[PDB]
This record gives C-alpha cells, sequence and structure tokens, in this order.
RNA sequence: GUUUAUUAAAAACACAGCACUGUGCAAACACGAAAGUGGACGUAUACGGUGUGACGCCUGCCCGGUGCCGGAAGGUUAAU
RNA sequence: UUGAGCCUUGAUGUGUAGGAUAGGUGGGAGGCUUUGAAGUGUGGACGCCAGUCUGCAUGGAGCCGACCUUGAAAUACCACCCUUUAAUGUUUGAUGUUCUAACGUUGACCCGUAAUCCGGGUUGCGGACAGUGUCUGGUGGGUAGUUUGACUGGGGCGGUC
C-alpha cells in the first residue's frame, strides 16, 4: 500500500516480535555502517530496561531511575570479573575511556550519556527507547519496531524510522523498509 | 559370447569366455604384427605339440 | 542519375572533417530505392525511384496526389 | 501509422477499428489488397458519420421487425375454413402459405415464409399452434383455429 | 526425470583402465562412471578393484532412474572386466544375460610394432 | 628470345619447369562514383597474385619477432 | 523460446577446550504439528561418493533454553539474506522456425520487336537475407599533403642547446 497495511499481522500470542530491517547501498568507494545513541523509535512502544551505566560510588539514588534497572558499582569493576555466565549499557565521556573495563576478549552497548552535573537531567528522556544497528555482513539497520500494541499507530516509525536515511554509498539504490515475524512475512515500499 | 542363464544362479557361469576371445585373438592382435614369425611361433606349436 | 522523384534530394557535398579538422570534399547520397507501387487508381504498377524521406511523402500525401506532380510537371512515370 | 481497417484482418483488425501498424505492412499488403486505409482524419470522421448511420438507426429498425409481433399475440387467433370428416378431423389442411396468407390477408401481414407449422402441419380439426417467424431471435406464438363450416 | 527398469550395463575394460556405462536397450546413455573418474591413478585404476568401485558409482547415478533387470556388454581385457559384473549384481540388480563384445577384426589394420622393453 | 630509341646487350628481364596462395562463377581480380566491360562466350586438368627459374642430386633446424591464418570464454572497446 | 538486466515462491556452511558438519550479526525465554511429525525404505538430486533435503510415503504422539566451555549459542522460531546456484516471468530484443508481399535473380518464357539493350507481363528460384543510404569502430604508403632543428675550424659522426 500506499505506506503500509499497518494491518499486517491477524497467532504466535503477541506479534511484537517484528524487526526493522532496511535497505542501504553498496561499499563501491568509502562508505560505512553505523548507528548515533540509543535511537529511540517516535513511539512510546513499551520497553522496560535494564540499562548499565559505569557511574560511580554517588549514581546509584537518582542515576538508576530513568528507564533501566541499575548501573554497575565501584568494587564490581573488577569484583565482577571472575567469570563468563556471571558477567542496554553505558561508558561515561569527556575524557573518560573505558578499555578497563570492555576491551579486547563479543557485544555492543556504547549508549549511556555523559553528565557532568546529573544522574537524572531536568530534561532528558529517549534512552530505553530502542535498540542499535551498526554492520553486520551484507547490509546494515538489524533490530526492531512496532507490536501487537498499536494499529496504524506503531506507524510513527513509519515515518521517523524509514526516514533515517543518511547520504548513500555510490553506486547503490538504498530504499526498502521491512517488518514481521511470528504468523508470515512481508514488507511494502519506500 | 552370450549367455540367457534364466532363473536360479547369480554365479556368472560364464566360461564361455575362455573358450575363444579374450587372451584368445586379443592377446594375438594386441600388438607386434608378426608376418613371418608366427610362422616359427607356430613350428614351435608343432615342434613341442609331436610330443 | 541518384535523384529522388519525390523531393528531389540528390547528392550533395561537403566535408569530411577529421579529428585535426582536415577538411576533404566530400559527398552524401540520398537513401534512393526503386519501388514498386500499386496505383489503384490505374490497375497498374508504377515503380519510381525514391529516397526513403520519398516514401514517407508518398504514405502522407498518397501515391495519387504525388503522382500528380510529377505528372504536373512533366515528370513522367 | 495510425491507419483504419476495412474487413476483419487477423490478429490485430476489427472490421473498421483505429489500429496502428507499422507502414511496411500498411504499404506492401493491408491497403494495397484494401484492408485497411490512412487515418488521414479527413476518414477518422469519413467514419463518425459511419458511427452514427447504420448502427443506432436500423437496429429499431428491427426493433420494427420485431414488434410486427406485437400484433401477433395481440389477436392470436385466425380460423381457416376447413371441414372435419367422420369425428371432427379437418376434411380440410393449413400449412405456411396457408398460415401466412391466412395472414397476411388481414391486418397481419408477414413474408410467406415467415410461419412455422412444424407439419401439424397439419391433420385434425380446431385449435392449434404455430412459430411465427420476421426476426432470427424474436418469432412469436398465435393460436390458429381451423373452422369446420 | 524419466524411467526405465529394463537396462543395459555397458562396460570397456581395457588394461589402463575400464570404464563403465549404463544404457537402456535403445542404448541412450542413462549414466557413467571410470575407474580413474574416481581415484586410483597409474596402476591404481589398472585394477579389477578400481573397476569395482566404479561399478558401484555407476549404480549410485543410474539408480536415479530405477533401473531393475539389465543385461551386461562385456569389451576388452584388463581387469574390471569381471570383477565390474560382481559389483553390479550385488549393488541391487537383477542381473538378465551376458554378453561379450570385444570386436575382433578378421585381420584388417596393421597393429602397433614394437615393445621393446 | 628481351632490354636502357641516343655512352650499359649484360651475369639484368623473359622463359619452359616448380611451389605457394586466392578464386564455386553474378569467381577472384582488374577498368569504372555508376551503368557497362575485361577475366571468359572460360568454370578448379580453370582463372588471378606471388616468388623460384631447363635439367640432375637435393632443398635440414627455427613460429621468439613481423606478416598472415584460425579461435571463442573472458577483459577492453564505437555510434546508439 | 536461447545468453543478460532484476523480483516473489526456496537452499545452504568437516578453525580448538564439546551432547556436534557454530555464515555475520538481530527480534527471542515458547512456537507449534492432528491444515495429520522425528527416521526407518526407496523415488528427483546438488557431490570435496563427508553428508544434506523433501511433493510422497511406512510412520503415530513430544523434542528442549541461560545449562559447565567459547574473541561469537542454538537445527527453539523468524528473516534483510552474503559464500553461489537452481524453478515461472516481463517484455525485449536475441539466437531461432516458417511464410511472402517489399527487395535480388548475370534461370525460363511472352509482348513492344525481324533486337544477347531496355521496359512490361508470366513463371521458376531466392527473400526481409543480400544490397544500398546516413552514422559509426577497425584496417588502410593504395593515394595524398607535409615534417624530419641549430651550433660545428666544410659537412657528417660525436658533443652541445
Ligand atoms: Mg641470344
Ligand atoms: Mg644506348
Ligand atoms: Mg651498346
Ligand atoms: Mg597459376
Ligand atoms: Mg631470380
Ligand atoms: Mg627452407
Ligand atoms: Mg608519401
Ligand atoms: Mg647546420
Amino acid at each position: 500500500k500506499v505506506y503500509t497495511i499497518d494491518e499486517a499481522a491477524r497467532t504466535a500470542k503477541f506479534d511484537e516480535t517484528v524487526e526493522v530491517h532496511a535497505k542501504l547501498g553498496i561499499d563501491p568507494r568509502r562508505s560505512d555502517q553505523n548507528v548515533r545513541g540509543t535511537v529511540s523509535l517516535p513511539h512510546g512502544l513499551g520497553k522496560q530496561v535494564r540499562v548499565l551505566a559505569i557511574a560511580k560510588g554517588e549514581k546509584i539514588k537518582e542515576a538508576e531511575e530513568a528507564g533501566a534497572d541499575y548501573v554497575g558499582g565501584e568494587e564490581i569493576i573488577q569484583k565482577i570479573l571472575d567469570g563468563w555466565m556471571d558477567f542496554v549499557m553505558g561508558a561515561v565521556g569527556s575524557k573518560l575511556g573505558r578499555i578497563l573495563g570492555p576491551r579486547g576478549l563479543n557485544p555492543k552497548a556504547g549508549t549511556v550519556g555523559f553528565n557532568i552535573g546529573e544522574i537524572i537531567r531536568e530534561i532528558k528522556a529517549g534512552r530505553i527507547e530502542f535498540r542499535n544497528d551498526k554492520t553486520g555482513a551484507i547490509h546494515a539497520p538489524v533490530g526492531k519496531a512496532s507490536f501487537p500494541p498499536e494499529k496504524l499507530a506503531d506507524n510513527i516509525r513509519a515515518f521517523i524510522r524509514a526516514l533515517e536515511a543518511h547520504k548513500p554509498e555510490g553506486a547503490k539504490g538504498t530504499f526498502l523498509r521491512s517488518v514481521y515475524v511470528t504468523t508470515t512475512m512481508g514488507p511494502s515500499v519506500r | 559370447i552370450k549367455v540367457r542363464e534364466n532363473e536360479p544362479f547369480d554365479v556368472a557361469l560364464r566360461r564361455f569366455k575362455r573358450s575363444c576371445e579374450k587372451a584368445g585373438v586379443l592377446a594375438e592382435v594386441r600388438r607386434r604384427e608378426f608376418y613371418e614369425k608366427p610362422t616359427t611361433e607356430r613350428k614351435r606349436a608343432k615342434a613341442s605339440a609331436v610330443k | 542519375s541518384r535523384v529522388c522523384q519525390v523531393t528531389g534530394k540528390r547528392p550533395v557535398t561537403g566535408n569530411n572533417r577529421s579529428h585535426a579538422l582536415n577538411a576533404t570534399k566530400r559527398r552524401f547520397l540520398p537513401n534512393l530505392h526503386s519501388h514498386r507501387f500499386w496505383v489503384e487508381s490505374e490497375k497498374r504498377f508504377v515503380t519510381l525511384r525514391v529516397s526513403a524521406k520519398g516514401m514517407r511523402v508518398i504514405d502522407k500525401k498518397g501515391i495519387d496526389t504525388v503522382l500528380a506532380e510529377l505528372r504536373a510537371r512533366g515528370e513522367k512515370y | 501509422m495510425q491507419v483504419i481497417l476495412l474487413d476483419k484482418v487477423a490478429n490485430l483488425g476489427s472490421l473498421g477499428d483505429q489500429v496502428n501498424v507499422k507502414a511496411g505492412y500498411a504499404r506492401n499488403f493491408l491497403v494495397p489488397q484494401g484492408k485497411a486505409v490512412p487515418a488521414t482524419k479527413k476518414n477518422i470522421e469519413f467514419f463518425e458519420a459511419r458511427r452514427a448511420e447504420l448502427e443506432a438507426k436500423l437496429a429499431e429498425v428491427l426493433a420494427a421487425a420485431n414488434a410486427r409481433a406485437e400484433k401477433i399475440n395481440a389477436l392470436e387467433t385466425v380460423t381457416i375454413a376447413s371441414k372435419a370428416g367422420d369425428e371432427g378431423k379437418l376434411f380440410g389442411s393449413i400449412g405456411t402459405r396457408d398460415i401466412a396468407d391466412a395472414v397476411t390477408a388481414a391486418g397481419v401481414e408477414v413474408a410467406k415464409s415467415e410461419v412455422r407449422l412444424p407439419n401439424g402441419v397439419l391433420r385434425t380439426t380446431g385449435e392449434h399452434e404455430v412459430s411465427f417467424q420476421v426476426h432470427s431471435e424474436v418469432f412469436a406464438k398465435v393460436i390458429v383455429n381451423v373452422v369446420a363450416e | 526425470r524419466k524411467q526405465v527398469s529394463d537396462g543395459v550395463a555397458h562396460i570397456h575394460a581395457s588394461f589402463n583402465n575400464t570404464i563403465v556405462t549404463i544404457t537402456d536397450r535403445q542404448g541412450n546413455a542413462l549414466g557413467w562412471a571410470t575407474a580413474g573418474g574416481s581415484g586410483f591413478r597409474g596402476s591404481r585404476k589398472s585394477t579389477p578393484f578400481a573397476a569395482q568401485v566404479a561399478a558401484e558409482r555407476c549404480a549410485d547415478a543410474v539408480k536415479e532412474y530405477g533401473i531393475k533387470n539389465l543385461e551386461v556388454m562385456v569389451k576388452g581385457p584388463g581387469p574390471g572386466r569381471e570383477s565390474t559384473i560382481r559389483a553390479l549384481n550385488a549393488a541391487g540388480f537383477r542381473i538378465t544375460n551376458i554378453t561379450d563384445v570385444t570386436p575382433i577384426p578378421h585381420n584388417g589394420c596393421r597393429p602397433p610394432k614394437k615393445r621393446r622393453v
């Protein structure tokens, strides 16, 4: 249809298991596959996370209520370092790198923040909404989309999630939106 | 050369092949012409086959 | 002589401009072709030496009007 | 070119359409063997006069080769003076130029071969019936009554 | 694709190698295999064994028209000349009639010379 | 035999012979913007081009280069 | 209807510590199949004959996940699909098959005609080929026009500018 028949999911149990798997160009020259910072997606969706940031011994009584469920501690920088089955996410900035707490040797979790005045700021919403989607193998954009609770109301992503069309490589044709899972399969157009 | 061999027996039963062709006229023709030397060759097939 | 009886097209002279702009006098012949035409109004084939443009003229005006021009200037066909 | 056709013409034509054909085909085959013609506009309206006439007009004239039978059921009975032998069985008998000539000869004017008395056509007295023909699809029934006078 | 059931297994047994070809009655090539095709080269392929394992491979290639009973035509000397018809019987085959077809000129062409070895 | 008519008659050119190579005939080829014509009123035991030069005894090795001949998959590649 | 654009309906992978032939990351803590399965048995079949698959079938009622390792965990399910193939298309040419009617006929015949031209006609043979026009790449000493320096103890060589 002109946009999408957002009525394209009439059996699993809760068909929210949908994804933003669009198409981009090719690498004939020099371009890359990246995502900004926690792409929220203009839609409340309904996602409560357990966002893991690396603050300190003060950010445990207000740097944990803002679309999350905890924050790594000061004793647990390497005192959570004794297992592979034991242990979004984060890494504060400014002049602070975090290879001493995420480095060598297979998981992605970059976006948390960087504040020199607050742990939960007066106006800072947008983190715990939607995931990332960097480079993969034959393209990019993998993640999540709408749900079994909307209609054409999760097609708020349709005009500001497919509209994330940043400069295409060179010798390509980036443009094709698709989603779905747990019933059939498909997508309309761009 | 040919064997019908109908129903009961999966044994080849072609011992006929050792009754003519094979290394018979086929080892014969396989190589060096000969021409007159078979004469000599067969003059032993009888210088022997006398006894 | 290479002339189209419909249009009068005939060979014209000009140049062959090389890559270095050297001009050598040449010609342009027309795309002539003798062609048999069924005149219904004459129960007869009239064959004209015509250029391709010639034909297209005949396909539009119609062999009757066209012969009618040849006739009207003693271009006998 | 465009060219408008004459006869039916195979995988393209119709009988009087405005198809579009490669000029090689138009000259050299079609128009010469007059199966079509240049769509010289002058012509395409030569054909518009030919799009009103014979069709719109002479099919409500076969609505008269049809409403002849609106006067086939509004009388629905002619009698023939044909008697009876030894028990009300026709001493006469009536066919097509009897049921078309004893149809014409009143206010019911039919063409003599427009009266289908399937045979009975005919061999007894009293009421019978017949199939009256004016059009290919629209005929009409009556009732015939051979009167023994 | 297609089907037969009544067939013919042609074999070309010759000192350097032996070749199995399996075709219908009207010999239109249904499947083949060679002693080289399988492996073994040099001595190697010129062996009854190597001919067994070609006779075999050939089945997994002509079973692809579900053949049931088939005659056997045996050409040339060299191993694989009979060891092939063994691996054929077993392969899963009613084996109809056997014939030997090795050609025999009534003395025509002068054959090669030499083999001062 | 021919040749530099007028400073060269020769070992130069031609020559029978030989070899390559083109040409199926509306031949190749040649003279012709073209029509037309030679080739030929011939037809591969023919016709053209090229070289070699009676005859005798013979004519080896090299296809990298340059010419030519064949090739079709890739690569490159015109107007459009 | 053959070789290319490309798009729905599907495949698929022997680097070590291991229940064992991990494509890269992503939705993911329960879908489903009685719309009638796991693999026994042969059917098309890709082939490194190491193994995979299903329209169908003999079948006939559960298997599993963070489990303990590994730079990367589920053949639990789904797809945007890359390592590279395979089954209709759309038309479009394309290689293709005929046809005849443009066009060729330097076959035969008829008439103008007491004519080896030419024209018209009839026939036979070809046939949208061949050929020609315009455009276009290649080739092209066959033709053509030119260029091919100066200094210099003559010039040339050498050297120099
Ligand atoms: Mg002399
Ligand atoms: Mg002199
Ligand atoms: Mg002198
Ligand atoms: Mg010659
Ligand atoms: Mg000489
Ligand atoms: Mg030599
Ligand atoms: Mg010159
Ligand atoms: Mg000088």
